[PDB]
């Protein structure tokens, strides 16, 4: 939510635009966040797995 | 160029802007193998113990 | 009546040889009775594709199965297909497309069926997959008249009609295909250009992201306002007016023109977009230009249409 | 004095109604539909126009317009 | 002479005005195309690791 | 083909000498120094042009500008 312009005159056409391509690329970004908790998951698997192997 | 007419100031700002963002775009190759090694290890290991 | 020779080409999956089918079928040399012979391999084709694409579309609109039990089904299903020979479904066919049809999930995928490929006609098919399915069945001519297959080469047809002679060649709507066109442009004495009302959410088969009406305007513009084709004259046809209606309700207009404004109905926007395509003319008055609706399966409306077309072309 | 509309607490309206709200941006396309008559400042971006693609390659046809149909 | 001087800086108000507005559309042509090209190649490097 | 300038088939220079090329730019300092001259067309972009966010942060005291010395 963005609540008001510096100027004075309310928002119009060009606004929507320039506030709405920001949005679609910070929508498109969470690839990487989801990305980060695959890798973040696998990684203690394998470090249990190991400690499991080095008990026997 | 399509033009006849050679590359200036406002064809090189736009090209080297491609340029960066291709250069800044390539963490995400490196993590494909991060993850092709990762998975390979957990299952050697997981089997390991079987 | 000394000779006509009539070209038909449009955009491509736009019911061109449908056409050449319900005339020639119907009107001169008979139909065919024998038409299992063809019809039994290319609807068993159709029918199989088409649950093929949808299931394989699945995976990609991220829509899970209706039931858990179906999961199982349509892997046997794409592992028992391939080595399947042509125009033959065994009970074994028939038993998994029938319970793949019966569930709430691909309901779902089905709805949505802009985003990715399938066959039109398909829809009306697999739903009576068993009349198929029972031996001895011999398509009824409506079934017969809305098969499927890619027009390709160039095809002479013979209409009788007033007392003339003609001859019509039609060529493939591929952009590959285009160039054999040039071949037949020289010497006629009318064009046919054909144009599909339902594809105005839909995108081209070899490029993903473009229009398939911006595609066909463009298509039309430049030979429309073309010198070489001066001398004669060009008949408009619409095909397609059947899912139009259906589909022209479900969803606005707006993302195919943009800035069009109002309700649609089957009518409202038939005259925009007639209009839309009969500006890009240059000529005002030195030259007119026609277009007809059209529903290519039916007959009705073909004999309705084409002894005006031929009437008009002999008043000249 | 009083900024000659004589309002001076707020845009005032006509009409008045129920809002509307936009839709938002779901599919886009590369392709603009052909263009109108005459045109002003800012219409001839390359790439903005058409297709994407040079009108030879989806009319080959058109090439060699210039010849008529002799030969 | 001098004349000839109060001359051109008379009548040149009205070119000073015409290869201004010929600048200004250049920079408003290639602004465009850098925004769009950055919107269009993050629309297929965000969709598929690889 | 006068071409008014009796060239063809190249541009021509009146002097030549070895190629010097361009070096990349690393920093990509934010701020601009102050302002000055004419303004002319194409300028007072929001953003750009500016050093900071605001003048206030800047000079606190800015702020008391319309008072005067004795307060
Ligand atoms: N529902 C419906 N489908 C139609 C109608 N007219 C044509 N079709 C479809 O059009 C298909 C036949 O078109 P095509 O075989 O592709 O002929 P074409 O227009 O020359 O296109 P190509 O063969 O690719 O060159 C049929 O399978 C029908 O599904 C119609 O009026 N209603």
């Amino acid at each position: 939510t963005f609540y008001n312009r510096k100027d004075g005159k309310p928002f119009d056409e060009q606004d929507e635009v320039l506030m709405e391509s920001l949005t679609q690329f910070l929508g498109w970004s969470v690839l990487n966040t989801d990305t980060y908790d695959k890798m973040n998951k696998l990684e203690n698997r394998k470090d249990i797995a190991q400690d499991m192997v080095l008990y026997h | 160029r399509k033009d006849g007419k050679p590359f200036d100031e406002m064809d090189e700002t736009l090209m080297e802007s491609l340029t960066q963002f291709l250069g800044w775009s390539v963490l995400n190759p490196d993590t494909y193998e991060l993850m092709n090694k990762l998975e390979n290890r957990k299952d050697i290991f997981q089997d390991m113990v079987k | 009546a000394r000779t006509v020779k009539l070209l038909l080409l449009g955009a491509g999956e736009s019911g061109k040889s449908t056409i050449v089918k319900q005339m020639k079928i119907i009107h001169q040399d008979g139909y065919s009775l024998e038409e299992c012979l063809e019809f039994i391999a290319i609807i068993y084709g159709n029918t199989l594709q088409s649950i093929l694409a949808i299931v394989r579309a699945m995976t990609t609109l991220n829509i899970q199965y209706g039931d858990s039990a179906r999961q199982d089904d349509a892997r046997k299903l794409m592992h028992m297909a391939d080595t399947i020979e042509e125009g033959t479904m065994p009970k074994e066919m028939s038993d998994i497309i029938q319970r793949l049809w019966k569930d709430s999930g691909i309901q779902a995928c089905f709805d949505r069926a802009s985003e990715y490929q399938l066959n039109d006609s398909a829809g009306y098919y697999l739903s009576d997959l068993e009349r198929l399915v029972t031996p001895g069945y011999v398509p009824t001519e409506q079934d017969v008249l809305r098969s499927c297959v890619k027009t390709t080469g160039i095809i002479e047809t013979q209409f009788s009609f007033k007392d003339l002679n003609f001859r019509m060649f039609d060529v493939g709507g591929l952009r590959s295909e285009r160039k054999k066109w040039i071949h037949c442009f020289e010497g006629v004495t009318a064009i046919i250009f054909c144009v599909a009302l339902s594809d105005y959410d839909m995108v081209l088969v070899e490029d993903d992201e473009v229009n398939r009406m911006h595609e066909s305007m463009h298509l039309f513009n430049s030979i429309c306002n073309n010198k070489w084709f001066t001398d004669t004259s060009i008949i408009l046809f619409l095909n397609k007016k059947d899912l139009f209606e259906e589909k022209i309700k479900k969803s606005p207009l707006s993302i195919c023109f943009p800035d069009y404004a109002g309700s649609n109905t089957y009518e409202e926007a038939g005259n925009y977009i007639k209009v839309q395509f009969l500006e890009l003319n240059m000529r005002r008055d030195v030259k007119e230009i026609y277009s007809h609706m059209t529903c290519a399966t039916d007959t009705q409306n073909v004999k309705f249409v084409f002894d005006a077309v031929t009437d008009i072309i002999i008043k000249e | 004095i009083r900024s000659a509309t004589r309002v001076m607490g707020g845009p005032v309206t006509p009409r008045k109604g129920p809002p509307k709200f936009k839709q938002r941006q779901t599919r886009q396309f590369k392709s603009k539909p052909p263009k109108k008559g005459v045109q002003g400042f800012g219409d001839d971006i390359p790439g903005m126009e058409g297709l994407g693609t040079d009108i030879t390659v989806i009319c080959p046809w058109e090439a060699f317009n210039h010849l008529e149909l002799h030969e | 002479t001098e004349n000839d001087e109060e001359i051109l800086l008379k009548y040149l108000n009205f070119a000073n005005l015409i290869m201004k507005v010929f600048h200004l559309s250049y920079l408003h042509n290639c602004e465009t195309r850098r925004g769009q090209i950055l919107l269009w190649s993050g629309s297929k490097v965000f969709e598929e690791l690889t």
